[PDB]
């Protein structure tokens, strides 16, 4: 169960995933990308900007309208909203870390190459 | 911050508008329909608690549309956040596979 | 979309000659029946909202019509979002997919 | 093309007054008692649409011999649809 | 000759009082409990029909013995011939057994 | 099992046996006796007081008390009413026939031994 | 034989408390909980008649005591019928046999 | 033993405000909830007194905040018999 994998991966990389979130905020403050992730082939962060998610809403006649408010509105500061590319299907990892987004980057002390590597390494370990 | 918007009425037709308008207000996912007996039945949405308040409010007004309709009341409860998960009929997977074409895998700024 | 036409009566036997007005003035199709309790009780139908409004005006005078009949409340629906077909009872079923002719 | 005949009553001794009389009163099929709420009980028979109303007719008369019950609503379809037989209690 | 007496109530325990009455004040069968909701509760005994009358008009009185209980409706419905039968415990059988010598074989009398 | 042969059997011999019925109730105008039917060790009539079964209603606790009260109120003239005694149970031989009682057994011209006998035949062929 | 003792109340929070007082204040087992619509619900206990009518006493003023308690109706039958055993739902079941006393 | 507490709504809505807030507001096992017509529903949580107490007062003043709800009875059991866990449907 892929989609059981991810809970727990969410729960369990709370604090990496947050350090990945804010960076990427960092690079993209106004919110003109968001952060997702692309399970095929093998899991990667992807990203993509909020037209194109609204988009795809329209295509497929409003199927995913909650995921495009959930990602319109989290306060990236507080919030890590991180959208998965299922098969046909689509799985959002969205949580309230504990320490907050950039806090969770200065305790790491990682780059953004690192906390990226890192997660999908791991990430692909739960998958494969 | 995800929240969950509920509207009970007196009347069967009355919870299907009801439904219909928060799902067409606002970016929310209809998630539940009860029934609790004596004409009394509740549509429940969920989604982005600014999104959920735009639902059940528009909700309420449109009521009004329904020869008969009566609301007998409202609520708006916030909720934990979940890894939500969306399943789509088989027909979009070429939009689904086409999106997969349009983003990009270097989330790095170089 | 399909829209949806429904006719809530205080009363069942009022429901069924609903019911059965609605399938006979236009080109409907009776998908559903709804009890929540205290007398309320619904049918619904599908069809193109023409037909809808056709049939539901129909539906309403007939069910004036019945012995004691009482209306409760009426709506229509030209285009329902598609999240209320697999929520609400308004959905097609097998058992009326014959009279299903598109 | 099989008629139905409904009687809707206040009560549950009234609608097996209504149900026994319109079995008593003309060949007809039981269906069923259909219960909606706030007491309302419909007793539903099937059957040539001269044997519906004979036993309409008697259940509606019957009634009033009950003590405490009363007729809400009774109607007669001749010729339902077939709609109606795969939505509605109106089959066996 | 049978009949069927039907008594309904407002309340659950004005239900047992009457069935228990009915059962009690003449030879009939208490055969069924039937709720239709909103509080209505009926309970049908089943016997001769001056039996079933009986039994009725000593179920509505003793509603009274009830600290809030209320009567709605009751009725007398005449029934058809049926074989009735009557299972008893198998603790009666040493009360069946002997009631067999009491019979006589020959049913002449003269 | 026995039940249902016992309800073929009143349905098949109803004419004979509203013709015993009414024999039986000349002898007793006043149903000093009420006709039975005892299967055991084979299956033959019996009779008893009005007496004797309502005692066994007090040993019973009232659990026969609607036969009882059957025995007491049927109309001879156009029912019959014929307790059997089986294991552990009891059931009744109860019925309306067409023609009456008395007109049954003016059309059979059969004496209540006839009647008695051939009746007690058929039902032990049927029950073996 | 045994009592049966029935407390009716408007509302669920009331009988459970009626059913706890019940219980505890005398030598009977609550057997039942009825319900039968329109708000009331009835707890029934088993016993001696002479600790069936302590605990409804105990039931009664105790569903008053609740706050929004509303009593509707009481009633005890000292010695029933033993065909209502098994028709009405006042009977000892399985479940709670280890409560009973003799 | 473990307490429970009860409080019972007029509407679902207000039923839902309660249980959301008394499981919000203390270590109680929500058991459920239970309908009984009139539009009365009833939820009901244990655990500990101290706790169920908790849980029962974050209830009642967080329902006069939803827009129709209504209270209409609550009640707390610090240690209820054994024999209503059989009968009432307070554990699952």
């Amino acid at each position: 169960p892929w989609r059981y994998r991810l809970d727990q991966f969410t729960k369990e990389e709370q604090t990496a995933l947050g350090a990945l979130a804010w960076a990427f905020y960092q690079q993209w403050p106004a919110k003109e990308q968001y952060l997702g992730l692309d399970l095929h082939p093998q899991a990667h962060f992807i990203s993509c900007a909020p037209q194109a998610i609204a988009q795809l809403n329209d295509q497929v006649n409003g199927r995913i309208q909650e995921m495009v408010g959930i990602l319109y509105g989290y306060d990236p500061r507080t919030e890590v909203a991180i959208f998965v590319i299922g098969p046909t299907q689509f799985k959002l990892l969205f949580f309230q870390p504990i320490p907050d987004p950039a806090s969770c980057f200065a305790a790491l002390g990682l780059t953004i190459e690192e906390l990226k590597h890192r997660l999908e390494k791991t990430l692909q370990e739960k998958l494969a | 911050s995800i929240a969950v918007g509920m509207i009970e009425t007196l009347g069967f037709p009355a919870v299907v508008e009801a439904a219909d308008s928060m799902v067409k207000a606002a970016r929310v996912t209809l998630v539940g329909y009860e029934k609790i007996g004596s004409g009394r039945v509740t549509v429940i949405v969920r989604g982005d608690v600014s999104e959920v308040q735009a639902s059940v409010t528009a909700g309420i007004e449109n009521i009004r549309r329904v020869n008969g309709g009566e609301v007998l009341s409202n609520h708006i409860i916030a909720r934990p956040h979940e890894n939500l998960e969306y399943v789509l009929p088989i027909r979009y997977t070429e939009a689904v596979e086409q999106f997969r074409e349009i983003v990009n895998p270097s989330i790095i700024r170089r």
